[PDB]
């Protein structure tokens, strides 16, 4: 009952490099561009990634992303037990209003 | 006798998208005083030992001024990025000269906030070394156009250091002067 | 060093009102834009609201359109939400968040607030 699609869960060993993907419309991630939150359950959400590929003050290397025609994806290397938390992909949609994705679970 | 006063005891400092250059020369140039001075939080010099300046002549030593948050002072120095060091205020790798910096919450922050020393947030590329750009347009963020009027997908580049009394350390005001060193010599110890 | 500190948080029957403070520190209030977010428990985030500086756009999301409404107050740094015809749908933790810069607008970003539980 969501518009853009991750897996609902997501997992890897320290020192690995994961993927966590997104998907939608022409009128979600096709034209307009991509954020990404990480939200550790307990506290508020922050932002990772935003403009497709782009980084606030206080995100480290570890995180990247880039959006290739209509899809998205976020890439966490290193892998830190620190980690383990939910991640979400947003694009504003013409015809539809915010749009959040159903979010997915990333385990060490 | 340089006038260092007028550089690091002056009565306001230029905002960090917009640094100030001061040229000294011409002059008596003691650092000893600056650098035996407990006021100081950080003397971090680089191609020179911070104890021998004061045996050396050079021949234009250009002094910038900025005000920032305590957290991005480890930005200002050689081979260092962030948002400051690629945005904002860029040193060159073959760097040389002092960063002087001083904590200055007594001086640049007032109950319910001192607002009025920006900082870029948003720029197309990364800058060159002492390059200082002062453009105020609109920042485009996506594919749509914003045609320099505020509004979806677009910002106006600059933000503002929200400073108060209560900051954490990290989000103190500080005082940051620069000393570059590099013929002739006009400015002797 | 932003913040944001929403208030609020009380249980109202279903099919009852109720209103919602964001009081607002740290940052440029009369320049930014801001928006309500709300997760529903055991779900992910839904975006609700923003309104603009200027009140020059405001937009609602469809679930919560012509029974929410967004207003600010510049002279206050204060961001409210007035829900009325509440839904037992609507249960969840309200999030007080604002944009990246100043003037424009598009997605809740950096600074979030801890947020309120409303139960309906
Ligand atoms: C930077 O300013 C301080 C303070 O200004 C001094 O005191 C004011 C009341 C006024 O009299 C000014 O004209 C003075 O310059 C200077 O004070 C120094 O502080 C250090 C540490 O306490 C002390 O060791 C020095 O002896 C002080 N020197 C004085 C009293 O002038 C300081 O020297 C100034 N530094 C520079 C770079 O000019």
């Amino acid at each position: 009952q969501s518009v853009l699609t991750q897996p609902p869960s997501a997992s890897g060993t320290p020192g690995q490099r994961v993927t966590i993907s997104c998907s939608g419309s022409s009128a979600n991630i096709g034209s307009n561009t991509v954020n990404w939150y990480q939200h550790l359950p307990g506290t508020a959400p922050k932002l990772l990634i935003y403009s497709n590929n782009q980084r606030p003050s206080g995100v480290p290397d570890r995180f990247s992303g880039s959006k290739s025609g209509t899809s998205a994806s976020l890439a966490i290397s290193g892998l830190q037990s620190e980690d383990e938390a939910d991640y979400y992909c947003a694009a504003w949609d013409d015809s539809l209003k915010g749009v959040f994705g159903g979010g997915t679970k990333l385990t060490v | 006798l340089c006038p260092f006063g007028e550089v690091f005891n002056a009565t306001r400092f230029a905002s960090v998208y917009a640094w100030n250059r001061k040229r000294i020369s011409n002059c008596v140039a003691d650092y000893s005083v600056l650098y035996n001075s407990a006021s100081f939080s950080t003397f971090k010099c680089y191609g020179v030992s911070p104890t021998k300046l004061n045996d050396l002549c050079f021949t234009n030593v250009y002094a910038d001024s900025f005000v920032i948050r305590g957290d991005e002072v480890r930005q200002i120095a050689p081979g260092q990025t962030g948002k400051i060091a690629d945005y904002n205020y860029k040193l060159p790798d073959d760097f040389t000269g002092c960063v002087i910096a001083w904590n200055s919450n007594n001086l640049d922050s007032k109950v319910g906030g001192n607002y009025n020393y920006l900082y870029r947030l948003f720029r197309k590329s990364n800058l060159k070394p002492f390059e200082r750009d002062i453009s105020t347009e609109i920042y485009q963020a996506g594919s749509t156009p914003c045609n320099g009027v505020e509004g979806f997908n677009c910002y106006f580049p600059l933000q503002s250091y929200g400073f108060q009394p209560t900051n954490g350390v990290g989000y103190q005001p500080y005082r940051v002067v620069v000393l570059s060193f590099e013929a002739p010599a006009t400015v002797c110890g | 060093q932003v913040q944001l500190v929403e208030s609020g948080g009380v249980v109202v029957q279903p099919g009852g009102s109720l209103r919602l403070s964001c009081a607002a520190s740290g940052f440029t209030f009369h320049d930014h834009t801001m928006h309500w977010v709300r997760q529903a428990p055991g779900k992910g985030l839904e975006w609700v609201s923003l309104i603009t500086w200027n009140g020059g756009t405001i937009h609602y999301s469809d679930s919560v359109k012509g029974r929410f409404t967004i207003s600010r107050d510049n002279s206050k740094n204060s961001l409210y939400l007035q829900m009325n015809s509440l839904r037992t749908e609507d249960t969840a933790l309200y999030y007080c968040a604002k944009d990246l810069g100043r003037g424009g607008w598009y997605l809740p970003s950096d600074a979030w607030g801890q947020g309120t539980l409303v139960t309906v």
